[PDB]
């Protein structure tokens, strides 16, 4: 939109709040995920999942321009990031996560 | 409302 508005990916809950963004992941089935922010303080990210019953929230690191929802990853947009995984188990990224981008909460 | 993503897990060295 006016720049890296992510917010133009369906997954993308935009100022979604966390609990918020359990609010409509809860009552979605498991492998339903997407992505929000807010904290107008710290340009940070993180990925939320629903996984049994409940939801996955994982952070993404930001410092060489690259986004990566762990440590030990790193991608150039959440796009990237995220559409990638959707042929990916998050697991290979995410910690305890263990499946895949099966379908945006906004679905 | 308040609240968000803690950190459900991470890697250290």
């Amino acid at each position: 939109g006016h720049m890296q508005d992510l917010s133009v990916h369906l997954w993308y809950a935009g100022p979604m709040e966390r609990a918020g963004a359990e609010s409509i992941l809860a009552n979605r089935s498991d492998g339903t995920f997407l992505v929000r922010q807010r904290v107008k303080d710290a340009a940070e990210f993180a990925i939320s999942i629903k996984y049994n019953v409940e939801v996955k929230h994982i952070k993404i690191m930001t410092a060489e321009g690259l986004y990566r929802i762990t440590e030990k990853k790193a991608f150039r947009g959440l796009t990237e990031l995220v559409e990638f995984y959707q042929q990916n188990s998050l697991k290979d990224c995410f910690k305890s996560l263990d499946t895949t981008l099966q379908f945006p909460f906004k679905e | 409302d308040t609240e968000v993503y803690e950190s459900p897990y991470a890697d250290p060295e």
